[PDB]
């Protein structure tokens, strides 16, 4: 599950999720959006089918959805996720990594050294 | 810290540059710079006395740092030609912030000898400015 | 680092020493400070004997400085040494929290005593 590109975060009006399923060797997955813990009706948000991942060897499967949601939510800090259905899990569970939270280091030294410069 | 590339002594700023030729990743490396500043807790604003009280807020250009306006001397066919290195050098006039240990910085002061007055000249740094 | 002098200097107890240091020949140079300091550990590099006057406890009597400005050069001389006075030592003009200075090493020996049948 991704985060969102930056650019669609500077004319703030709406964002973009984009959630990613992939290789699973039968053709057939569901994927559910909720937001918080409640779902959503199927009618706002747009899911494809599956194909046939090009892989050396063995054959897997790839599906896609995404979901577009108002921009001062997702700055407020609301949580998104997305549940991945399947057969051959053991009980098709979630993933929910997305919210809207550089590396700074603040330190105190004595140095009381042997010599040196500045 | 191996290559100087500005020394001033009117804002007492000093910038060196050096290739860390980095060990992981060893066809690529890495430039750093270093910058010193050295910043005087109790000089005055102009440099005389009773001027203004003192300096509170040091303002740095690196663009002004890097200038180089004297003129030099570049051979180009077979003769010598005399050039500038600069675009900005349309003009001392720059605010000093410490001394320099190579320059005097004198005074004057009116004192009282009975009947007139004088225009004695005081000396600010006494190590520079002996007649030599 | 336009300052230059021997750098390390040996003798033996109850002799002398004389050690020369180097500068440019400029005005403010040959007007300003001299000083003899003792880089010891533990943060300071305290002055034994100094241009203006200023000789310490322990140089007493054993001592001087003398400066010399048209060779660029200014001598010190110590009398009586001991096994205590080993260390490293600076020369230098100006302030010491300046670095217008150069490092000399002295190690002083312990004599010939009671084992004279050679
Ligand atoms: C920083 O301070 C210095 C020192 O006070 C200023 O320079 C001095 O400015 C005064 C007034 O402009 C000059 O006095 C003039 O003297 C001549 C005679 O030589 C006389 O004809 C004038 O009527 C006036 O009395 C003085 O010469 C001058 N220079 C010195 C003392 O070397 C300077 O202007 C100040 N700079 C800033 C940026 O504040
Ligand atoms: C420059 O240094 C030389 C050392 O080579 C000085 O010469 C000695 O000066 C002392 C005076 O303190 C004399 O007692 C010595 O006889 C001199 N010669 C030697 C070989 O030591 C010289 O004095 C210095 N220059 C000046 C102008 O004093
Ligand atoms: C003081 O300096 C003179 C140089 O004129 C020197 O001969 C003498 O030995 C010095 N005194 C000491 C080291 O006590």
């Amino acid at each position: 599950l991704l985060p969102p590109p930056s650019e669609e975060l500077a004319l703030n009006e709406l964002v973009t999720l984009t959630c990613l399923a992939r290789g699973f060797s039968p053709k057939d997955v569901l994927v559910r959006w909720l937001q918080g813990s409640q779902e959503l009706p199927r009618e706002k948000y747009l899911t494809w089918a599956s194909r046939q991942e090009p892989s050396q060897g063995t054959t897997t499967y790839a599906v896609t959805s995404i979901l577009r949601v108002a921009a001062e939510d997702w700055k407020k800090g609301e949580t998104f996720s997305c549940m991945v259905g399947h057969e051959a899990l053991p009980l098709a569970f979630t993933q929910k990594t997305i919210d809207r939270l550089t590396h700074i280091n603040v330190s105190v030294v004595m140095a009381e050294a042997d010599g040196t410069c500045y | 810290e191996r290559i100087v590339l500005v020394d001033n002594k009117c804002k007492c700023a000093r910038i060196t540059s050096r290739i860390i030729r980095s060990s992981e990743d060893p066809n690529e490396d890495i430039v750093e710079r270093n910058i010193r500043i050295i910043v005087p807790l109790n000089n005055r604003e102009n440099i005389s006395d009773p001027t203004s009280p003192l300096r509170t807020r040091f303002v740095y250009h690196l663009s002004d740092l890097c200038k180089k306006c004297d003129p030099t001397e570049v051979e180009l066919d077979n003769q010598i030609v005399t050039a500038t290195q600069s675009n900005i050098c349309d003009e001392a006039t720059e605010t000093c912030y410490t001394y320099d240990r190579n320059k005097c910085y004198t005074a004057v002061v009116p004192l009282v000898y009975g009947g007139e007055t004088k225009m004695v000249e005081t000396a600010l740094t006494p190590d520079a400015c002996y007649p030599d | 680092s336009p300052i230059f002098g021997p750098e390390e200097v040996n003798s033996v107890e109850g002799n002398s020493v004389s050690i020369t240091c180097y500068y440019p020949p400029t005005s403010v140079n040959r007007h300003t400070r001299k000083y003899w300091c003792r880089q010891g550990a533990r943060g300071g590099c305290i002055t034994l004997i100094s241009s203006e006057g200023y000789v310490s406890s322990k140089y007493a009597g054993r001592a001087n400085l003398t400066n010399f400005p048209e060779n660029g050069t200014f001598v010190v001389n110590i009398a009586q040494l001991s096994q205590d006075d080993s260390g490293r030592y600076k020369c230098g003009l100006g302030i010491n929290s300046r670095g217008l200075s150069f490092d000399v090493s002295l190690e002083v020996s312990q004599g010939p005593g009671l084992l004279n049948d050679t």
